[PDB]
């Protein structure tokens, strides 16, 4: 089956606030990128063949207008909407704890804190053996964004159960004043 | 009160 | 490119036959929200969202518009050369625990996508499955390439068994990602 | 069997460089920190019992000394030693591709990055596919400390391998001018 | 507490009957050195570091002194109370990757030692082995317990097994960390 | 040249 496509991207970025802010597009046919503007470059640029010409006419035609939208476009928005609202959200999460395979005979097992349903995705995440800083055997899933503007994560711990043991999941997060301890025993 | 901007996109020649 | 935060505005797509188009607004790699190009407004992807401050989505229309034009130009310009399917990689997985009775989501996440046009479906028990169903707006993935992820509301059972089918242009025979509770 | 054990800790605390140094000493019995000293405070302090009268003392008697330790030892040995030593360090890494589970069928497996002997520990792995940023089915070990003044750690990735398929593992550190990429083919 | 760096300078340690003490510096949580109370001097963890910059051996030898007396002062004061043992854990894992006839070092981390008097030792095929090991001294954790290494430089050998032994007052019976490459 | 200094443990009361 024949088919065609193009696209195009707006991306904005912004590094310490708005105390730097970067604005590329780029023009697409299907997926490849003939033209491009760069704030840091300055003006509109072939990318491919495609864009060749395109960028020339582009200058002379938008240039000004382009250069001007780093401000009415990304810095606008940023400061005006994004501070009130994206920057703002704030998702606690969940924190539980769970057993790789049912009981522990006192052999290699894994108990997989599962952290979830929070936001921003910056957080801190670590195992303790009776207050003790489990250093090794700690192993995380590469964060996972859930798309509803949520992400979640799985800590697991490999180790070997005693009698007495307590193990605690010790979560870190900015949504949270104090830090979510969950504890976990070999009843 | 404020509202968010879209990027323009600009057309080709004609 | 490195930064502290990335915002993608306008983001524009058109494809043909079919005429079918797409813009959208995401901020640090979420969508904000889309434009019904046919009820003409702005569909955000949380309530809680553009519950203040709005965008006018004839601005949308207006990208959508251009880049028709600059669909066709760059078409024939190109010796009307055709976009190359992709296989479409899905994969899936629960937003919370799975905890019998207590409900949750199923998120089928597929990437890869293009053209972006695909079909995401879910299915219980080798039977299809309607609403508890959200699908996310073909997202942008830094090759060009497309991701968007269906969403499933439901509840663990102890016996049901679900898997996500995904359908496209790229695929001979449909892809079936399966999962079920251990 | 009987025995008995005392503690003396002495900490520099350096944020931002030593534009900001705090000092703490801690005079331990067993496990009993009774009395310690606090730049942020001032003087010694007593932290249990033990510690009741020690304080008094040991104000009385080095006060005025311990307080100035905050610069013939903190910021001097940071400014003085730690710049062209530790500070300096730059421990290149080491890169290899291995396989969860002898040869692939086309069934689920798991390629092991492995980076090791590196310093400091600022580094950033990641996968690919093709030239694509594998973003789902990565996972690492949490950062391990080899206390021989080197780290490691471990990147897997999820993957069924088809043919033809090339997976590449990115690795970026401050020791390297240029990225170490380690490919891996399904031959 | 927070802080970008964090230098331990001077961290002394004495405990009796046994009259055995030890002096360290450790930055960013590694050990700089330590000092040999005997041979009076100061010992690094690795060739490459006092090639330059020197610590004066006497300065802990002070330390170390002022802390035989603050012991036993404490002691008395405490009514000749005694600290109690603990038991030390520990885990092996390898420097770099396992590669058969490359060599490599086998590490044995044992933490939550104390008091800081313990005993570890490798075995390769259930029998003690010696030399290619290196040991470091005493280190401290947060909550005044202590923490070594024990490394054994070796050759992976597809049939060779090695186990990392731990001894300690903290243990009725010996600690055997097992491991071999897969 | 430059040496590290050690923070001075203090005495207690004889
Ligand atoms: C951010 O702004 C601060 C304002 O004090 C300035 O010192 C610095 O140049 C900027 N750097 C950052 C934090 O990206
Ligand atoms: C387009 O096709 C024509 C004739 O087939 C050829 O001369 C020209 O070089 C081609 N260029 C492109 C953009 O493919
Ligand atoms: C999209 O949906 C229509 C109707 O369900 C279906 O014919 C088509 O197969 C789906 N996706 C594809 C493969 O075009
Ligand atoms: C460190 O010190 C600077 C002054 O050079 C000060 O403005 C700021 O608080 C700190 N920022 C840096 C360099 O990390
Ligand atoms: C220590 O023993 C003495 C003598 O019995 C008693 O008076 C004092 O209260 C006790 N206090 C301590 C150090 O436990
Ligand atoms: C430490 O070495 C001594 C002397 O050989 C030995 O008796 C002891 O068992 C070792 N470890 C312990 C248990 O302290």
């Amino acid at each position: 089956e024949r088919h065609f496509v193009h696209q195009f991207k707006g991306e904005c970025y912004f590094t310490n606030g708005t105390q730097r802010i970067r604005l590329v597009t780029r023009y697409i046919y299907n997926r490849e990128e003939y033209l491009r503007f760069d704030s840091d470059v300055g003006e509109y640029r072939a990318v491919t063949e495609l864009g060749r010409h395109s960028a020339e006419y582009y200058n002379k035609q938008y240039l000004e207008r382009t250069r001007a939208e780093l401000d009415t476009a990304c810095r606008h928005n940023y400061e005006e909407t994004e501070v009130p609202t994206s920057l703002r959200r704030l998702e606690q999460p969940n924190v539980a704890i769970s057993l790789s395979r049912t009981e522990a005979l006192n052999h290699h097992n894994t108990l997989v804190c599962s952290v979830t349903d929070f936001y921003p995705a910056k957080i801190k995440v670590r195992w303790f053996r009776n207050g003790q800083e489990e250093t090794v055997g700690v192993s995380s899933t590469q964060l996972i964004r859930n798309g509803d503007w949520t992400f979640q994560v799985l800590v697991m711990l490999e180790m070997t159960p005693h009698q007495g043991e307590v193990y605690t999941c010790h979560v870190e997060h900015p949504s949270l004043k104090s830090p979510i301890t969950v504890e976990w025993r070999a009843q | 009160a404020m509202k968010r901007h879209g990027l323009d996109n600009y057309r080709g020649y004609s | 490119i490195e930064a502290d935060h990335v915002g993608f505005y306008g983001t524009t797509v058109y494809q043909s036959p079919g005429d079918i188009g797409q813009y959208t607004h995401e901020f640090d790699g979420d969508e904000l929200f889309y434009v019904d190009l046919d009820k003409k407004k702005t569909v955000w992807r949380l309530p809680e969202f553009g519950q203040l401050i709005l965008f006018e989505p004839q601005g949308g229309l207006q990208n959508i518009a251009a880049e028709k034009h600059n669909l066709g130009i760059l078409t024939k310009r190109s010796n009307f050369t055709p976009a190359t399917n992709e296989a479409p990689q899905a994969t899936v997985f629960p937003k919370s625990p799975v905890l019998l009775g207590q409900p949750n989501t199923l998120i089928c996440f597929v990437d890869n996508i293009f053209p972006p046009v695909i079909n995401i479906t879910w299915l219980r028990n080798s039977k299809s499955v309607t609403d508890g169903v959200y699908e996310t707006s073909f997202l942008v993935n830094r090759d060009h390439s497309f991701h968007k992820l269906s969403y499933l509301t439901f509840i663990p059972s102890d016996d049901d068994i679900y898997d996500c089918k995904v359908e496209h242009w790229g695929l001979e025979e449909p892809v079936l990602k399966h999962w079920e509770p251990e």
